[PDB]
């Protein structure tokens, strides 16, 4: 009760707009690649292990 | 001469035999047999005492 609010009869309406901040896009999707199966299954590395 | 005439290097590029059709990492050692020929000018002015 402490805040200014809006005091409607019967005849009166009450509206109000609002902006969202950019957030980043949900992803709505699925990979159709594994982590650790990124390569290219044809060639060998130049690395050692 | 400080600035002789500058060395003049020539060479025929190399052209790959055929390949293998499986991927291999060392450099190709087979090429097909070339070489060439041409004709060169070469002028020179001359002063004379």
């Amino acid at each position: 009760e402490y805040f200014p609010s809006q005091m409607l009869r019967t005849g009166n309406n009450f509206q109000f707009t609002y902006t969202f901040e950019d957030v980043p896009f949900h992803s709505s999707y699925a990979h159709s690649q594994s982590l650790d199966r990124l390569m290219n299954p044809l060639i060998d590395q130049y690395l050692y292990y | 001469l400080k600035h002789p005439p500058p060395q003049i290097l020539i060479k025929n590029t190399p052209v790959p035999a055929d390949p293998p059709t499986t991927f291999n990492q060392s450099k190709l050692n087979s090429f097909i047999t070339q070489y060439s020929t041409g004709q060169v000018s070469v002028e020179i002015e001359w002063e004379l005492q």
